[PDB]
């Protein structure tokens, strides 16, 4: 579950 | 075995040691000073971190060693212990290469329900409940089973599992530890290639439209539930649940949890797409539009029903022109852009770029997507050539040599010096841990 971490 | 022989070989799986040593640990250490670090992700990469260190630092130099003096030495306790040690990690390494493909596969086709529960706990438990289960399928077993027989069978100085005996049993274990854990992996992999869309556009029409799980009133009045998700235009707030029971299934008491209202939202997406396929304004432009334009449509459609996009007549025909900036313009003209312009401008931006750039990045998720697929094509490749030695020696005896199982064996421990080495290095975070820690200069 990554997709929401920033740049 | 030869001087030069031993020379090279020892020195070469030393280095390599070392090297599996030093990542691993390295991972290890900075997870536990670094707290950026500390996240339900990397209790995964830990705990394989913690497998191919046990590799790292003692299977491959015993196995080494044992190879290139010819017999072992240390007795037939160490013997044994080293060999639990030796399967216990790899099985501990297969079963975390499968919770980590689940609790992937979860993450992106139960976006909103399963990543509720991804809790520190929960990863604890499972994580340590796969090493309890490689403990339990190897230690027993390997240590045991001679005196269960009553006799040690293995030859003094030597050193292998007594009970893998027949090559069909060594091969049915080899296909309860190996190849299933290994077709389930590709499975899901696929499975997820082949669902990232979906999420996508599931998180998008959940920005747009929110999330309630108790009924609320929507902007014209009627009774909604769950990602938009209307009940009746009925003024009764019972008409409402009435509908809502027979939506889910239970007495709902108007209230739903986050699985029935990801079963709602499929519903409704589905009715959406199929319902544009059908209708003959539509159609001709989605089926020209990629997949994520095609998202944008379905949220417009999800928003404001067919017949009214349809009503877009001439931004529709610009879309199917891929005339991009026109139909944008052209958009902004619209009563829709002018009572919802915060979401109608990020609807834009989609149909504009094509992008996803006005609801997410999905760069960090992208780069993980190689780093996975990279240390399970490393595994793969590592380990496939002994499990089809395996194989192959089922069907005819003796084909296979003892110099081709000694390397296939011992190409296995390479994938535990290949794992840190994939997110580690290009993956921030660890990387600059690594140089402070590397550097003995880390002070929170
Ligand atoms: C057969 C024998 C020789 C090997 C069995 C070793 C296990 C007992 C180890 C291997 C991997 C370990 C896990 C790797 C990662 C984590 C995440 C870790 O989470 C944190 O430390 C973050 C919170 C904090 O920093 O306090 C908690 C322990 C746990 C479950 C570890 C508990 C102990 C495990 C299951
Ligand atoms: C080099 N190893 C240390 C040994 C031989 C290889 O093993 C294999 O790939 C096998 O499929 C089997 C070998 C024999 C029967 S089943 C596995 C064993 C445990 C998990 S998967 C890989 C690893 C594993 O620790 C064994």
């Amino acid at each position: 579950d990554y997709k929401d971490d920033d740049d | 075995k030869g001087p030069w022989q031993v020379a090279f070989i020892g020195i070469t799986t030393g280095l390599l040691s070392l090297a599996t040593v030093t990542g691993n640990l390295l991972v290890l250490i900075s997870f536990k000073v670094n707290t950026e670090l500390k996240t339900v992700n990397n209790y995964f990469l830990l705990s394989l971190a913690c497998a191919d260190l046990i590799i790292g630092t003692f299977s491959m130099n015993l196995y080494t060693t044992y190879l290139l003096m010819g017999h072992w030495a240390l007795g037939t306790l160490a013997c044994d212990l080293w060999l639990a040690l030796d399967y216990v990690a790899s099985q501990a390494s297969v079963m975390n290469l499968l919770l980590i493909s689940f609790d992937r596969y979860f993450s992106v086709t139960r976006p909103l329900s399963y990543r509720a529960k991804r809790t520190p706990r929960r990863a604890a438990l499972m994580i340590g409940l796969a090493w309890l289960v490689s403990f339990v399928l190897w230690a027993p077993a390997i240590l045991f089973w001679q005196y269960l027989v009553g006799e040690r069978t293995v030859l003094a100085g030597q050193c292998y599992i007594q009970f893998l005996s027949q090559p069909i049993i060594t091969f049915g274990t080899a296909m309860a530890a190996f190849y299933l854990p290994v077709t389930v992996m590709c499975t899901l992999y696929w499975r997820i290639y082949r669902e990232t869309e979906n999420r996508n556009i599931f998180e998008m029409l959940r920005i747009d439209e929110g999330l309630r799980l108790k009924i609320y009133k929507d902007t014209e009045g009627y009774y909604t539930i769950g990602i938009g998700h209307l009940l009746t235009k009925s003024p009764s707030l019972n008409a409402a649940k009435s509908e809502l029971d027979k939506a889910i299934g239970r007495n709902t008491n108007g209230v739903i949890t986050k699985d029935e209202a990801e079963k709602l939202f499929n519903q409704d997406v589905d009715a959406a797409v199929r319902g544009i396929l059908r209708n003959a304004k539509l159609k001709p432009v989605y089926d020209s539009l990629d997949a994520v334009r095609r998202a944008a449509l379905i949220n417009m459609v999800f928003q404001m029903g067919e017949t009214g996009v349809a009503g877009f007549t001439n931004s529709l025909r610009m879309l199917q022109q891929k005339r991009w900036d026109e139909a944008a313009v052209n958009l902004a003209k619209s009563r829709w852009y002018n009572q919802t312009p915060n979401r109608a401008k990020r609807v834009i931006t989609t149909f504009r770029t094509g992008t996803w750039d006005a609801y997410f990045s999905l760069v960090k998720e992208k780069k993980a997507a190689r780093t996975l697929s990279a240390i399970l094509l490393a595994f793969i490749l590592t380990w496939t050539p002994y499990n089809i030695m395996v194989l192959v020696s089922t069907f005819c005896k003796d084909c296979v040599p003892e110099t081709l199982w000694e390397l296939g064996y011992w190409l296995c421990y390479v994938n535990s010096t290949i794992n840190p080495m994939c997110y580690a290095l290009c993956n921030k975070a660890f990387r600059d841990t690594f140089r402070l820690l590397l550097l003995c200069r880390w002070d929170k």
